């Protein structure tokens, strides 16, 4: 049973750096590409990053140069490293697993709140 | 004749792209040249009914082969039919092993 | 860049009565090759991570009850709750995976009466 | 193995592939020519109501185009602006190379709404739609075309005899039509005299008749009114038939002229 | 209005025969004339057709490489040069003129070819 | 290729009767079937231009019926001259004929 | 001259079906393309269906499968069959006639109101 | 799909002076082939069916008085009432008939002052 | 300098262009033909895992297309629908002319996401992806293709013996594969028997086996469970390797039929 | 050199122009894209087929290099160029009758 | 001669597509191969002033015919010109009815 | 009737189709070759102010493209990024096949705004714009081209000494200009030495002088620069 645990989050000063860790259990981590989705407190869900199974990092424009997403299959944990955080990036961040070969996020993890 | 076909037009008024040799002015240059509408030329072949009428029949006849050829080809735009006809003509008359005095080879002594 | 807009921002409907959430996309997300719509519906109950209700516009996740039915084609889609039990109060989101940005529509909150 | 016509002594002998006749001489590729001859020259009905019947819509067949180096002036050419009844596109937009037929006496511009079953529109007669030296099997939106067939010719001796000189003015008038149910048997056309006046169209009406009708409406048709757009049924009330002869036929001479009084107008409603 | 057929007779297996179909009341050059063969008691099958001018020659699958068909438009006559005759070819042959769905409309009186 | 089948191989009816002869194509032909009447011992005569159209000069009693895949021909009154055999020709590809039907 | 009359409006239970009828007079019904147009009370005009001369039916996405339009030419009537009606469908439904061969609605029928 | 936007939601103006309603389309509805703008203007008086006013962006309907003048090209269009009168009070709509979904812009209400 | 092959007396000798033997006789272009032989016949493995490895991604090399008039029936064909993990396009969209390879017994419709490091996907072995008489050097999205090589032939003209005569409808099954990390060594494939059940894919599995797996899963797959999507892992518990011989050889050889019982399924949780 | 050669060749080719006689040449009244192909099986001679496969494998080198040189997006002229080259080599200029460079057979 | 042009370049530095035979590497494969920039091969023809200064004139003169030919054809992109020139050359040498002694056809008797 | 030039014995004599001369032999299609010779070789001025005068905008003439198998190194090549003062495109976007001219010593990348009367930009002198083995009558936005004329040659008797070997190191420098009123006589050019520093153009300036202008200098600044005759010799000289 896929269960996603998210860690990190808290108060970071604007322009500061944060690391968000999504530990994953119950499925083969290497096979599945993983995504980060953030839900703003007053807004709907926004997709913020994606990592492929081969480690390629894909970002939307908002966090194009400021967010680094990494997966290390060996210890079965996924990290999103956030730099130069602005007040806009104060959402609740959810690590999500897309279904095998498909782009809809079947399994989510309890969000971690980051406040700038 | 063309009475198989319901009506044959006795007159052929043909529009064609201009001959390469006639144009000498500095209108060949695209910038200074005629617009797309003006490139065409005119002609009338009214005097000879038999040839042009036969021609309409030939076009009605050839359309079947043309359509089948288009169906077989994958060409979105096909401009090689005339060249293929030329190479067919040469390949046919002079394909090889042509007897000096034979039906297969056009060559004739003296 | 497909942007999803969900027509009812809030949808107060009484218990046991059909509820319909409309989802308009800026661009059509129907894929010609397979003729199946690249849209998914997510349910986020208050205090929990979003849950995947319907994918491929109509296909229903295994866990999801039969009540949630997704329909529509091309630009606009709808999610219909045939019978709205109280435990289905939540915020419902669209998703399009037809194109690059994977945007989500603004949530639609359904409240029992 | 498309038939390749050979012109000898102003007589058309279609070539024989196997024979490899010694007589015929192909000096250069200039002698080879492709001729696009219009269907109107073949005695087929050329009015838009009948002509539309020959066109048809089918899907699952890719469009193909051919080049014809030379072509024939066509009395009637058609330009289609068909849209689906909901406003969806029916006819594919013209590709970059495709351009309107060069020389047309009358351009029948049909703009209207019709059921559009197929991806593309094809000629039920097997003929091609001719566009500015390109012969296509598919109708393209908003480009003047004349339906015709393409004939390939070996010209004689390249002595300037053929297609180089006239052995022996381009004024094109646009007849604007409006149509509903285009491409089906239940198709109705309205000749558009002007913005506010339309005339119900029948096959009998020829382009010369339609232009005369336009003049008659302008001079004394009381076309301008506050009621709305007027659709007029028109019948030439003359014993003889209207435009039985073809454009070449009898040089269109000694043809009865239908004075304006003869035409009779009633308002359909 | 009349099509006349000739050349039928006795030919031993193999060999060649020329069937002459002539047109009376029609300018055969204009119309695409066709040959149809009726085997005795076994129905009708189409064997070959020509275009009006003679550019296009069309043959059935059975006689694709065996029969050569040609038209002399000057004489309003059609020639079907059967060659390498087989046993099954022992049938009456009819020459006919094309129609709306490539339909034989005017049928000349059949001639009998026997192998 | 497409195979042409006339369902009634032979049938006998009296004069003044309604008879339908049906020719079936394995794959659909777009109303390209034309009927032929062959008098016994005489060259066949065209009847139906294409599925429905009746040849000029052929009696109006002959009626052509057409469809996408199945075609029928009906003789209105069965005059003795119409008792001869009939054939069906397809014009979609290869111009085959169905096996003849005997009255 | 041209008169379009709407009929069949009423109260329909959500998920139910209703049939709207548009009678026409003063013009040749067969020739013209007929349309149904929906106007919500606060949302403005919206095109909801189209029927061609040949019986071809075109619908927007909202009613792509829910609505079937039919015209019977002999009696000069236009029929809109609404199925699986939802709360959003409540509005004033107009039957409109586009001008011959063009898509602008020259003549509009007196509207009928359907409530879900 | 073209989405039609009418800039003045309500346009209160006194009787007798020009009133202009502005209409904006997401992408241009000017067809290159005929150079005719595929836009129409509809007037809906309170409790009446909408009636066509101006078609082809500028061409006026037969019944409509010459006071209703329409203009514009390409993406944006406008309707101008040269002299407003009491009878003109209504909701004016836009239509673009250049694309597959026929779309009406949100109405603009004019009111006398 | 493309090699040309002359068929003399049903024996193939490459043309001695430098030697210019006159024996070869090209009567007409009909003799000339281009044949799109597929690699499947060549004996390379055709299963999706191995076949994908041959395919590779590059940028900076323009796509090129060739025309092959005739072609070979292909046992296995592929229809990639790869998308980047964002959802961004990976494989270029098909151009207008390109269409799916005809006459494919099994179409492996690989779908999924993979890192795409190049504008276009190319064949590492140097072969041509074949599409409907248009061999191409790149992979186009959504169009069935069979990797192959094109050969130019001067056919004998004796009796149109080749490609026009038999020396002496087809049903195509779509095997749907779901994949991640397409185009890299880390690629993982799930065969999609049904919408709720997937079986992890291994190279040894052959299309016939896969279809048999489809049937066996239908009986005991427990497909209709609300637990979620199931990624089964399947092992054929037989002494010999499945699909040892090629498709032409295996039909000649006595076929091995695997009972449903022999297949072993373990849920992957 | 090839590991395994398929002995039998099943070929799909476009239909013969001569073969079609029905009014299916008409595009509207005609077979869709799938229908055009005509079937064949060259199972009789294994040696010819294996030669053909080897030939194709060898030619792909030149075909790819030629594609690289050409700027054609879609190259449909390879066959025509082969025909033109064949004619140009046989009859480029000044054929010698007796000489075998140009083989014209005196009687 | 090139007297008409103000200045003729004596050295001609030409870039051409790679010789097919030249590339013996496994770089023939498109994937394992040079990008578009690297395919070109290089040469210099500085030695012959007369030949190049003639070529520049020949180009200058032939643009007159080339532009007209492009105007006539509806080719978006024209790639058959060299093939048509070859076909014309063959059809000129071997149009038909060749005469052994006659200059119309060209085959030296012995 | 395109003139075809026969190269025999290292002398060029244009082929006389009428005379059917038998000296030339066309053993193979390889002997036929189309070479695109740059217009700069003929001696015309190659700097941007002079070169722009040759280019003109016309509408109603369809663009045409012809391939040339071989080409010549171009001392000066031009890349155009001209937008109308609105920003509307002025030059058609490059088609898929078209690519920048290879082997350019100097690429004069001209970007700016100008009136664009025509749909396409044409060469007034009648020459072709050369693009990576494709010669086009029109200018394509953003694609490096060299003005040139295509010539058709019969190479000599498969000896392959010509154009297959040199009978008897590519660095491209991108000179960048900003222009207003491009395509009309009232056109002003200021050369972009740096982001904040520009020098106004004169016809006399050559690429070498412009390159030194960067060294010479050391709220965007426009510098009027004054350095007899400069670069009277052609580039080869
Ligand atoms: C090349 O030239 C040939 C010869 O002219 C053209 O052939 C024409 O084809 C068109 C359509 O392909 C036909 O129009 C049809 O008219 C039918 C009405 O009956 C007509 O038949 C007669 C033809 O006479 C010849 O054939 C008959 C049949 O065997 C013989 O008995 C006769 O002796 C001749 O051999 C005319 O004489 C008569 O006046 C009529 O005109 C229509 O039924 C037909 O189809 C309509 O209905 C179909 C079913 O609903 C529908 O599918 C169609 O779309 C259409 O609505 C069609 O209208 C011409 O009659 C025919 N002419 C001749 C002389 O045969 C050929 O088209 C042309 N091709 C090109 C590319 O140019
Ligand atoms: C037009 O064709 C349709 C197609 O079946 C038919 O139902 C209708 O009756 C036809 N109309 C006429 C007037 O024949
Ligand atoms: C005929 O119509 C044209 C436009 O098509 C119009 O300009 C002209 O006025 C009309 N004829 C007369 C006599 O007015
Ligand atoms: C028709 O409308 C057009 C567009 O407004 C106009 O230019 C023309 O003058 C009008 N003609 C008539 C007769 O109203
Ligand atoms: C795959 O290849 C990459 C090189 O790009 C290498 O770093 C990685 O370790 C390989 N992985 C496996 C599982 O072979
Ligand atoms: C294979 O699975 C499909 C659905 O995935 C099913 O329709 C089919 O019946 C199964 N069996 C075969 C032999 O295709
Ligand atoms: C399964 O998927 C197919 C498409 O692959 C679809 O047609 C079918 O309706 C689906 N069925 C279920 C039960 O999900
Ligand atoms: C530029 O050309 C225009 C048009 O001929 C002319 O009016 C103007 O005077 C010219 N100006 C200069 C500076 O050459
Ligand atoms: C100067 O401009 C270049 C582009 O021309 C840009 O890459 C660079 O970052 C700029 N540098 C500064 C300091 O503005």
């Amino acid at each position: 049973e896929v269960q996603l645990v998210e860690s990190g989050g808290g108060l970071v000063q604007p322009g500061g750096s944060l690391r968000l860790s999504c530990a994953a259990s119950g499925f083969t981590f290497s096979s599945y590409d993983m995504h980060w989705v953030r839900q703003a407190t007053g807004k709907g869900l926004e997709w913020v990053s994606a990592i492929g199974t081969a480690g390629d990092t894909y970002y939307p424009g908002s966090v194009k140069g400021r967010f680094t997403i990494s997966r290390e299959n060996a210890k079965n944990s996924l990290y999103l490293q956030m730099n130069s955080l602005r007040a806009g990036d104060t959402a609740v961040y959810y690590c999500a697993r897309t279904w095998f070969g498909e782009l809809y996020f079947d399994y989510w993890g309890q969000g971690t709140l980051v406040t700038v | 004749i063309v009475n198989a076909q319901p009506k044959c037009n006795p007159n052929l008024h043909y529009w064609t792209t201009q001959d390469e040799g006639a144009a000498i002015g500095l209108a060949w240059i695209p910038y200074f040249g005629p617009a797309a509408e003006g490139i065409y030329t005119e002609g009338l072949m009214h005097n000879q009914d038999g040839l042009i009428c036969g021609l309409r029949q030939l076009a009605n006849e050839t359309t079947q082969a043309l359509q089948l050829f288009l169906r077989a080809t994958t060409e979105l735009r096909t401009f090689s039919i005339l060249n293929r006809k030329a190479i067919d003509f040469l390949l046919q008359r002079w394909g090889g092993t042509c007897h000096i005095l034979g039906p297969d080879c056009c060559i004739e002594p003296h | 860049d497909i942007v999803m807009t969900q027509s009812p921002d809030s949808l107060a409907v009484s218990l046991g009565e059909r509820a319909t959430i409309n989802c308009k996309s800026s661009q059509s997300v129907l894929y010609s090759s397979n003729n199946k719509n690249y849209l998914a519906w997510y349910q986020q109950k208050p205090g929990q991570p979003p849950k995947l209700l319907i994918y491929w516009a109509s296909t229903r996740e295994s866990g999801v009850p039969d009540r949630f039915s997704g329909s529509g084609s091309g630009t606009e889609f709808t999610l219909t709750i045939t019978s709205l039990q109280a435990e289905d109060v939540a915020v419902y989101y669209c998703q399009q995976y037809y194109s690059s940005p994977l945007t989500f529509g603004g949530g639609t909150k359904v409240e029992i009466k | 193995s498309i038939p390749l016509g050979v012109i000898h002594n102003s007589t058309l002998q279609v070539s024989d592939v196997d024979k490899l006749v010694c007589r015929d001489k192909l000096s250069s590729t200039n002698q080879l020519r492709s001729v696009g001859l219009n269907l109107e020259g073949n005695g087929v009905a050329t009015d838009v109501p009948s002509a539309t019947k020959r066109w048809g819509f089918r899907s699952g067949v890719p469009p193909k185009v051919v080049n014809y180096e030379a072509g024939e002036w066509a009395e009637n050419c058609y330009n289609l602006e068909i849209k689906k009844p909901d406003g969806s596109e029916c006819l594919p937009a013209a590709p970059d190379g495709i351009r309107g037929f060069p020389r047309c006496r009358y351009v029948h511009k049909v703009s209207g709404t019709g059921p559009c079953a197929g991806d593309f529109a094809f000629h039920k007669e097997g003929a091609f739609f001719l566009y500015d030296r390109l012969a296509s099997t598919v109708i393209y939106r908003g480009t003047t075309f004349a339906e015709g067939v393409v004939a390939f010719l070996i010209l004689p001796q390249a002595k300037k005899d053929f297609f180089s000189s006239h052995p022996l003015g381009y004024y094109s008038t646009t007849i604007r039509y409006q149509a509903t149910g285009f491409g089906t048997n239940e198709t109705e056309y309205l000749f558009e005299v002007d913005n506010l006046t339309y005339v119900q169209l029948e096959s009998r009406f020829t382009p010369q008749f339609l232009l005369q009708l336009n003049e008659t409406i302008y001079t004394s048709g009381k076309r301008s009114n506050t009621t709305g757009k007027l659709i007029w049924k028109v019948n030439p009330e003359i014993d003889t038939t209207i435009g039985e002869w073809a454009f070449w036929e009898t040089k269109k001479n000694l043809t009865r002229k239908i004075r304006s009084e003869e035409l009779s107008f009633t308002v359909v409603n | 209005v009349q099509l006349v057929e000739s050349g039928g007779g006795l030919v031993q297996p193999g060999g060649s025969l020329r069937l002459s179909c002539a047109a009376s009341g029609f300018t055969s050059s204009s119309y695409a004339m066709n040959w149809v063969r009726q085997a005795p008691g076994k129905g009708l099958e189409w064997v070959s057709t020509i275009s009006g001018m003679g550019g296009s020659t069309y043959y059935a699958d059975s006689v694709k490489g065996r029969f050569t068909i040609s038209r002399d438009n000057s004489k309003n006559t059609l020639y079907l040069q059967m060659n390498s005759l087989r046993a099954e070819d022992t049938a009456v042959y009819y020459c006919a003129k094309r129609g709306y769905p490539h339909s034989f409309d005017i049928w000349g009186q059949g001639t009998m070819v026997t192998v | 290729d497409i195979q042409m089948t006339q369902s009634p191989s032979s049938l006998s009816a009296s004069v003044g009767d309604r008879v339908t002869i049906t020719c079936r194509a394995s794959q659909s032909i777009s109303s390209f079937l034309n009927w032929y009447q062959q008098k016994p011992g005489k060259a066949p005569k065209l009847l139906i231009y294409a599925a429905s159209s009746l040849q000029s000069g052929v009696p109006s009693r002959f009626s052509g019926s057409g469809s996408g895949t199945d075609f029928t021909l009906t003789i209105s009154s069965l005059q003795p001259e119409d008792f001869a055999t009939y054939y069906c020709q397809q014009s979609y590809s290869t111009l085959t004929f169905g096996q003849g039907t005997r009255l």
